[PDB]
């Protein structure tokens, strides 16, 4: 779950 | 100590520039005309807002509907970008990318909107709002004139907007206080609350350093700045209620998957 801001925080 | 903490004021004004494209004194030049610059072009009617549509225009944005959801559509481009570097912004401030990711995510999820109404009060004045970057601004009227439940959604960030706005803060002092916001060790579903707190017990003592350095004689000018982070929290809920409503009652618009993501098992 949340997997854009996953993204965004891992980038 | 004191030095320490002074630090920590200056990275993080240092990133709240580099987040964020768009500040308080760009918006508050372009609001005075203290600016050399072009004027914004004022939207107050369906008119006004068509004939603007090249100048307002983000990103060479096209729609593949009603002025309303129009609105509401292109507010979504914009929230979607706040979202982005607010995330950026969070990752500069120090110890936060050591939490666990699971309250990165938490943290973001919830201080979002908070931080989002914060920096739209900045762009606000009684009378209307700047968008698109400065270059256009949309009055309050028209805002209101919109059919419901749109003609009463902003409204509430405007009252809010007033009153923040007359603490007179400044671009060094909101971003001591936005990085309080999202450092808040109470937010649901926290994992390990321990190094959040730790981390805003710190930014806390920044913000109230700042506060007396950089407004000498504005006097409690922090426990007044405090009470407004308690009151955010429910233009948020008012706002995620009305959002519930609409989802509802209107299918001919739909949530950015990322705003869904932050929405979603939220109040
Ligand atoms: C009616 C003009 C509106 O513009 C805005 O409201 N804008 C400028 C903007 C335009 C396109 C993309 C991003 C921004 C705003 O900035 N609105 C706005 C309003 C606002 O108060 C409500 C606050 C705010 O931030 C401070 C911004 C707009 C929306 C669109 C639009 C463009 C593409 C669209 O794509 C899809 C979703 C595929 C579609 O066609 O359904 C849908 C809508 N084009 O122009
Ligand atoms: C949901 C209502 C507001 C959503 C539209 C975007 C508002 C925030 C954009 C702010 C851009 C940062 C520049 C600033 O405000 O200083």
């Amino acid at each position: 779950r949340h997997k854009i801001l996953h993204r965004l925080l891992q980038e | 100590e004191s030095a320490d903490l002074r630090a920590l004021a200056k990275h993080l004004y240092d990133s709240y520039i580099k987040s964020f494209p768009l500040t308080k004194a760009k918006a508050r030049a372009i609001l005075t005309g203290k600016t050399t610059d072009k004027s914004p072009f004022v939207i107050y009617d369906m008119n006004s807002l068509m004939m603007g549509e090249d100048k307002i225009k983000f990103k060479h944005i096209t729609p593949l509907k009603e002025v309303a959801i129009r609105i509401f559509q292109g507010c979504q481009f914009r929230s979607v970008e706040a979202v982005q570097e607010i995330t950026e912004y969070a990752k500069s401030i120090p110890g936060f990318v050591n939490l666990d990711l699971n309250d990165q995510v938490t943290l973001l999820k919830y201080g979002v909107h908070e931080i989002i109404y914060t920096m739209l009060a900045s762009l606000m004045n009684k009378d209307g709002v700047l968008i698109s970057e400065g270059q256009g601004f949309m009055t309050r009227e028209f805002l209101k004139s919109l059919r419901k439940p749109f003609g009463d959604f902003m409204e509430p960030k405007f009252e809010f907007a007033v009153k923040f706005n007359a603490l007179e803060l400044d671009d060094s002092d909101l971003a001591i206080f936005i990085a309080v916001i999202i450092l808040s060790g109470d937010r649901p579903g926290l994992l390990n609350v321990k190094p959040i707190e730790d981390i805003q017990d710190n930014l806390l003592q920044a913000l109230e350093l700042q506060l007396k350095l950089n407004h000498p004689e504005s006097s409690q000018l922090f426990a007044k700045l405090l009470q407004k982070m308690t009151d955010l929290r429910q233009i948020v809920t008012e706002h995620v209620q009305l959002l519930q409503v609409i989802k509802k009652t209107e299918t001919d618009m739909s949530l950015h998957p990322l705003l869904q993501e932050i929405y979603k098992d939220l109040y």
